[PDB]
């Protein structure tokens, strides 16, 4: 009935993903005939990965352990718990009560957010993301040819034929739509 | 010793027209003058087969000669015995009690009072007015008449008198013919 | 309750050197003479050893040996127990096979056991089986003893024994006899 | 039909009290206080017996005082006219009747709480038709092993097991 | 009504929906039908092929004591009771039989001397008519009389009807009025033919006509206390007895009519054997017919008992036409060519009500010509119709047994009965003499 | 869950011998007093598999140990029931109603005497001499025993065990190896 | 004659997306969720493999009930008459028919997938003959690999090799 544009999250490529949905709840997942990476196509992940979402053991209100069992506790109290918490942490020990993990799953103004909220209020540089375990590749790129990155783009690697030379090949069933 | 035969119905081919249990009542009570003609019937209807319907679809249910019969086991009085190739049950020794109602998984076999000579059998000593003496009912394949009565009175042939040995050896047959054109 | 617990998905294993109406409605019947019972449960244990169903996290979260029971549960074989007590032996197997794969187990034992002359190996063998089990300290599961008489635990708690005090304390302690000096009286 | 009673043998344990609760309900309206429910050790299985209520009844053929008679739905054995002729015991195939002596008990639980607690005719089980609730021996099981069986329940019975059986002929092959 | 199904015994096995010609049956593969009552042309053959007969050893349906005030039948009758019932009518014979003021008088038809001897476990088809009529005077019935008066008279009306249409011929395919289903179907469908179908009575009507107003005056009987019943083995003549065209002298020629069931039913409820009782003979006046008479049980012996006099009315010389052979059978249609008067007809017998349909097109009709054509509704004729017993699932024993009484009697054709003869030289004059009119001819006019 | 297996034929090296069936009935018949000796047999012979014979030659069928099996369906008391990983009939509870003769299309359910302890079991009332229990043969995979003995019996070795699984993963295997060879 | 469906290995990621698109429209459909295309690795080369339409079926010829028949173009398995008589499964060549059993699933992200979202009977491939569309397979693969072809396909192709190697063996040297 509508149709939502977004990015599919499962993977590092990024494709087009038209999410149908029907009474308030995701029926079905298209791809995107112009979108110029995945072409109109998509893989297993693309096509049934939106039976995630309506579980229903989905984690529906905030709980606090008092005793050692959660209980479901509205979010007031909750928020006034860790305000408290962080206050007389960092009262007694200063700043570096804490490392920030933020999530490599989630969109760039989430990370922005944290780091500014670790940094521009309690003050720390304890911040880190667990897919570090590609962290040698951005330090040896950056010493040799100050690129800290990706070079080229993707779909210009189809448009004519080049020669192709694959390091350690599990591409094909990395991402199943850059070995397409 | 051979095993002992009895009649099957093709649910596909039944309408439930109870055609085939007024055979049976007219065909074993010719001693109460029954001329096959209804008005020459003076007594109540008493089938040995009995028709059920469900929603998918319609047969009847009768006796299917268990080798190791329960209801002969149960009656402590002996009357169910095994007389030719079809076990029949004893009207005369039969003490009218319903442990034989109990033991039988089919209920093939109905409680029902006797009726001889057109009228019914009174005992000697009950309560002021008798008690009818009652007798069980099943199917006896017909074993003292002849062939069943059930079939050849079917107009869709649906009931079929099965001889459980020769079916095995076809079937062997037909198992043994398919698997040998292929592999 | 027991019976009332054959759900269509209970298992009743029931050994008894005499006939009674619980034997009768049980799909395993270990009949065992009188006295023999320390090798069927020697060959219990070692049965359940060699299939491997032993939950090896209690045993080494809380017990303080794995060893010392399988050195006196290897000598007793099911063949050795077959003819010991003229059982079949099939039937060991299947119980083990009944009790190892289930979740709670629940054991119980009438007076016979109780007024046998060698009952404390009775009940060790059946303290370290069900702890090598690992159906301890769990809903519908662990040691079930039964009492002959109504108020036999409160005969315990209390002083009924030349060695007690009330509070499962013993006599013996000079602690314990300090303890209550002037409230008790005398 | 008439009614009566039977107990299913998966669930009895020996506990005799069904025979107690017969013999002490019956005792305290005047009848014979002696119990009508009969405990049968065997091979295999342990199953109470009692009078299934023959509907051709060979117990009254055989009465030579005419004691033995049809009332309600069950048979009624007429205490006040039996002589004690036990003529009626060898023609009932089920052994249900047996006869008011002491020594006709066996040594049990029963017999213990009688000694403690303290005319021959012929005594049957006469469904409790005397009570306006129903039998003692079914309400005081623990185990609810007994259970009563009417005309209507039988016919039940029969219906449910002809359509389970037709059912499963259909769903699996003509 | 007449023909009703049960809902409470009907299972929707719609065998008797593949035997009626009309095809009134509206219903489903499953589930209880009902009959299209507004059309049924009431032939009765889905009542004996109705075998659901649902006992009495259940309550959950009625308790088969109010079902004998439903059906009509007798409170002493304790035979099976089917779902496909007829309506009966034996209680009010029993009522007008207890009644001394009524001066009673019986119609025996040429099936019931041959069906009834069923009724008491005897060979099937066993001809008694002493025992028959025997029995009935001990039924406390004042007089016992025979159709086959009627129908020797309707045979002469016939044909003399033939012999006036076949000159100069109009609507010459002319039909046989003997059937009252067949005129209640041709009224039903193709109401532009009823003209061909011949003015002539049933046999029964010209019976309880003449019974009405010519059987009251060779008696000292008023004709307002006359109660007049005839026992015919149809389903069909209730319907034939009650239309407000059929009554003469005022009052209604017969009253209500009884199948042979009923006529069981009233004989075994009186308590009176059948075996014991001895022969008797019928009433003189009007119970005296020829064997021309008794052949209309079976299919086709109309044509015979027509042809027999309608050859003296062509040709004028007495020449033997006593017996043929090619137009007696038991199913289809039937055709045969007859030559009389230097005249050639074609001549066709039609057993059933579809079979009729092929020859009844005006396209058909034309191309045949059909001089002459004789109908039943029922399968081989009137001796299987609904009146006939049950047989539990043998028609031509019931057959022979006709012929045979026909071979037995010494008078062949229908014109040397000397009742005839006296009542027409005493009470009609001639056929067709402006008397039959008012008394033996009819005008099929509902126009339905 | 799993599949279940089932021993199946070779018509190409099958002879028509009958000596994996006397292994099959000296296996399973060890309470009858039999030591591997003839002499010692004293019951008559029943074997779980037979051997049928056609123009294409000769092979032996038994039960497929089907999942949806019919005969278990069927079987109103209970008898047949899936106790291990194949399907097993018991004889305890079985009377006989023969309706499993009518449920499996290969015929591999044969209905014997039952021999106990080297003699003939009887039953309690019926007929005036008594007569013998019937019970419903059928392979049982040799579940209670150990590895199966018609095979390690059959001589030109035509006998094997498939598991349903690995032979579709051979199979197709072989397809692709076969297909993609050409391409 | 009959129309299959055909997967060159040239262009097979082995991506799990037919297997799990096939699953996943029978499941919607209410059919049984288990995918009837196999993914097999082999020594050289990985290659789905499904049921080519046999014109003779072997499949038809061993079952007894007669559950599998040729309808459309198609064979189709009749589930709903299927037994579980493990006889289709010797007589395929290609092994193309697995049975609706939890086990029967190789460990792969498609095993995941269904285990983290939540009768046993004979399942093949039955062409997608209810949809609208295509066949599933052959409309989800990222490359695609797979291929449908029809009786005409076939004899269209036959008749273009043909007519090359005429044409070359013409020009080039008679
Ligand atoms: N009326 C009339 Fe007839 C006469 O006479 C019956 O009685 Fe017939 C019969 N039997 C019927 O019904 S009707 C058709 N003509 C042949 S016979
Ligand atoms: S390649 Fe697959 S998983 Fe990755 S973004 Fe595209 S559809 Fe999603
Ligand atoms: S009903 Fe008759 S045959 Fe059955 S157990 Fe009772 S006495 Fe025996
Ligand atoms: S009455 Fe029932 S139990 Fe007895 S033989 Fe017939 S079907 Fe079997
Ligand atoms: S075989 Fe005979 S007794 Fe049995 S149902 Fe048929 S007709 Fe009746
Ligand atoms: S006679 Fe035949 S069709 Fe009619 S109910 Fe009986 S079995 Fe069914
Ligand atoms: S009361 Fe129930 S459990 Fe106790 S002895 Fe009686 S029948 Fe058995
Ligand atoms: S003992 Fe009593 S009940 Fe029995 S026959 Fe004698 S009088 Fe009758
Ligand atoms: S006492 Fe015995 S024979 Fe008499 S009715 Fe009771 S059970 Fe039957
Ligand atoms: S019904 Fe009454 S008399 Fe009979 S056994 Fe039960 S309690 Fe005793
Ligand atoms: S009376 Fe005749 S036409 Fe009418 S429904 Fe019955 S069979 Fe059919
Ligand atoms: S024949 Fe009787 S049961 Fe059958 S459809 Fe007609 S009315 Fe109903
Ligand atoms: S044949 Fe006789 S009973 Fe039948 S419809 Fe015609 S006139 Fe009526
Ligand atoms: S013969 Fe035995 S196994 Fe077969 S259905 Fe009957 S009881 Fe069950
Ligand atoms: S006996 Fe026949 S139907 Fe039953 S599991 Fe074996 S092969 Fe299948
Ligand atoms: S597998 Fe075992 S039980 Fe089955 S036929 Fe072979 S030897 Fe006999
Ligand atoms: S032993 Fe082998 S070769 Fe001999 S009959 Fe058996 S299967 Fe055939
Ligand atoms: S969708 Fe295509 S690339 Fe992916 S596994 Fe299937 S055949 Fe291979
Ligand atoms: S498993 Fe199903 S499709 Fe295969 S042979 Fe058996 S019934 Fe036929
Ligand atoms: S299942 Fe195998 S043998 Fe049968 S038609 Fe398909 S590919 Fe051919
Ligand atoms: S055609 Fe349909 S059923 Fe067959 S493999 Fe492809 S998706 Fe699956």
């Amino acid at each position: 009935q509508e149709k939502v544009l977004t990015t599919c999250p499962y993977c590092g490529t990024g494709c087009g993903l038209y999410l149908k949905v029907e009474n308030e709840k995701i029926v079905g997942v298209e791809p995107d005939k112009l979108h110029p990476v995945n072409q109109g196509e998509l893989c297993i992940k693309g096509y049934y990965g939106y039976k995630y979402v309506h579980d229903p053991r989905r984690l529906t209100s905030p709980l606090i352990k008092k005793n050692g069992k959660f209980v479901p506790v509205s979010w007031d109290e909750a928020l006034n718990f860790i305000a408290n918490g962080l206050k007389k942490i960092k009262s007694e020990y200063g700043s570096d009560a804490f490392a920030m993990f933020c999530s490599a799953r989630a969109t760039n103004e989430d990370n922005y957010a944290a780091q500014k909220f670790a940094r521009a209020v309690i003050g720390i540089n304890n911040v880190d993301h667990c897919a570090r375990l590609h962290a040698p590749t951005v330090a040896g790129l950056a010493m040799t040819l100050g690129s800290g990155a990706m070079t080229n783009s993707i779909p210009e690697i189809s448009t004519y034929s080049d020669v192709i030379f694959i390091i350690g090949s599990n591409t094909a069933e990395c991402h199943p739509l850059i070995a397409a | 010793t051979q095993l002992n035969p009895f009649v099957v119905a093709n649910p596909a081919k039944c309408i439930g027209c109870k055609a085939c249990e007024v055979a049976c009542f007219a065909v074993h009570n010719r001693n109460n003058h029954v001329g096959a003609t209804v008005g020459t019937v003076s007594i109540p209807v008493i089938p040995r087969l009995h028709l059920i319907k469900t929603e998918h679809g319609t047969m009847p249910i009768q006796c299917r000669h268990c080798e190791d019969a329960p209801c002969a086991n149960v009656c402590t009085v002996g009357a169910i015995k095994r007389e030719g190739n079809a076990i029949v049950v004893d009207e005369k020794l039969c003490i009218g009690c319903k442990s034989c109602l109990l033991a039988c998984p089919f209920g093939a076999i109905e409680l029902l009072p006797q009726y001889e000579d057109g009228r019914e059998v009174f005992q000697i000593n009950l309560k002021l007015v008798q008690e009818p003496r009652i007798i069980a009912y099943k199917c006896d394949l017909c074993n003292d008449l002849g062939e069943p009565a059930c079939v050849k009175a079917c107009p869709e042939n649906a009931l079929t008198l099965v001889m459980p040995t020769e079916m095995k050896k076809a079937r062997n047959k037909e198992a043994a013919l398919s698997f040998l054109r292929v592999v | 309750h027991v019976i009332k617990a054959k759900e269509r998905g209970a298992k009743l294993i029931v050994a008894d050197p005499r006939m009674n109406a619980m034997v009768h409605k049980a799909d395993i019947w270990l009949r065992v003479p009188s006295g023999y019972n320390i090798p069927l449960i020697n060959g219990m244990i070692h049965i359940i050893i060699k299939e491997g169903l032993v939950k090896t996290d209690f045993v080494k979260n809380h017990a303080v040996g794995f060893e010392e029971m399988a050195k006196a549960v290897e000598k007793y074989t099911p063949e050795y127990v077959e003819e010991l007590t003229g059982i079949p032996k099939k039937d060991l197997i299947k119980a083990a096979r009944f009790y190892g794969q289930a979740q709670a187990a629940a054991i119980l034992y009438s007076m016979g056991v109780t007024q046998f002359s060698h009952g404390t190996g009775n009940v060790v063998s059946l303290a370290n089986l069900a702890v090598i089990t690992g159906n301890l300290g769990r809903p519908g599961a662990g040691i079930c003893p039964l009492r002959g008489q109504n108020n036999v635990q409160g005969a315990c708690d209390v002083g009924a024994l030349p060695n007690v005090l009330p509070g499962y304390l013993d006599v013996t302690k000079e602690q314990n006899r300090e303890r209550f000096e002037k409230v008790w009286g005398v | 039909p008439n009614r009566f009673v039977i107990a299913d043998p998966k669930r009895c344990l020996g506990c005799y009290t069904c025979i107690a609760a017969c013999a002490f309900v019956h005792e305290e309206q005047g009848l014979q206080p002696f119990p009508r429910l009969y405990l049968t050790y065997t091979s295999e299985g342990i199953m109470p017996i009692q009078c299934r209520h023959c509907e051709d009844a060979p117990c009254a053929e055989v009465c030579p005082v005419e004691a033995i008679k049809k009332e309600g739905n069950a048979i009624i054995i007429d205490e006040k006219a039996c002589i004690g002729c036990k003529t009626c015991l060898l023609a009932c195939s089920f052994g249900a009747i047996d006869f008011s002596v002491q020594d006709s008990l066996e040594q049990s639980i029963f017999k213990d709480i009688k000694e403690n607690l303290m005319r021959i005719v012929a005594v049957k089980c006469d469904l409790c038709n005397f009570r306006e609730e129903g039998p003692a021996c079914v309400q005081f099981c623990p185990t609810k092993a007994l259970k009563l069986v009417d005309g209507d329940e039988i016919n039940k019975m029969v219906k449910n097991k002809r359509t389970v059986n037709v059912e499963s002929l259909l769903s699996v092959y003509g | 009504a007449i023909i009703n199904i049960d809902q409470e015994l009907c299972t929707g096995c719609r065998r008797c929906a593949e035997v009626c010609p009309v095809d009134a049956i509206e219903g489903e593969k499953g589930k209880p039908q009902k009959i299209n009552t507004e059309v049924c042309v009431m032939c009765g053959q889905c009542v004996q092929k109705c075998s659901s007969y649902a006992s009495y050893f259940d309550e959950s349906i009625t308790p088969r004591n109010v079902k004998l005030q439903e059906r009509g039948m007798l409170d002493s009758v304790k035979e099976p009771l089917f779902a496909a019932y007829n309506l009966g009518y034996a209680r009010q014979v029993k009522e007008a039989l207890e009644n001394p003021q009524l001066f009673k008088v019986v119609q025996c038809a040429p099936a019931i001397r041959v069906s009834i001897a069923e009724e008491f476990g005897l060979d099937l088809g066993d001809l008694t008519p002493g025992k028959l009529v025997a029995a009935l005077r001990r039924l406390n019935f004042d007089r016992v009389y025979d159709t086959n008066f009627g129908a020797d008279l309707t045979i002469i009306e016939e044909a003399n009807e033939l012999v006036k249409r076949i000159k100069e011929g109009k609507d010459l395919p002319m039909f046989t009025s003997c059937c009252p289903a067949w005129v209640k179907f041709a009224e039903q469908t193709y109401p532009e033919l009823l003209k061909h179908i011949s003015t002539c009575k049933s046999p029964q009507q010209m019976t309880g006509a003449i019974i009405k107003t010519y059987g009251a005056k060779i008696n000292n009987v008023d004709p307002a206390k006359i109660f007049s019943v005839s026992v015919m083995p149809c389903t069909c003549k209730s319907y034939e007895s009650d239309r407000p065209e059929m009554r003469s002298s005022g009052y209604k020629d017969v009253d209500l009519v009884i199948t042979t069931r009923e006529l069981a039913h009233l004989m075994k409820d009186k308590g009176i054997d059948f075996a014991t009782l001895p022969d008797e003979e019928f009433d003189s006046p009007l119970g005296n017919y020829t064997g021309a008479a008794t052949i209309f049980g079976n299919t086709g012996g109309v044509m015979e008992a027509a042809l027999r006099t309608a050859y003296e009315l062509i040709t004028k010389k007495p020449i033997p036409n006593i017996d043929i052979e090619f137009v007696r059978g038991g199913e289809g249609i039937r055709t045969a060519t007859v030559q009389v008067g230097e005249l050639e007809l074609k001549i066709a017998v039609v057993s059933g009500l579809k079979n009729v349909i092929p020859i009844l097109e005006d396209i058909k009709k034309n191309k045949c010509d059909l001089h002459f054509v004789e109908v039943m509704t029922c399968p081989e004729g009137c001796i299987s119709g609904g009146g006939q017993p049950k047989l539990l699932l043998a028609y031509k024993k019931r057959k022979e047994a006709l012929y045979k009484h026909d071979a037995e009697l010494e008078l062949r054709k229908s014109h040397e009965n000397p009742a005839i003869k006296k009542l027409y030289e005493e009470f009609l004059g001639e056929p067709l003499g402006k008397q039959s009119h008012h008394l033996l001819h009819t005008k099929y006019t509902p126009r339905k």
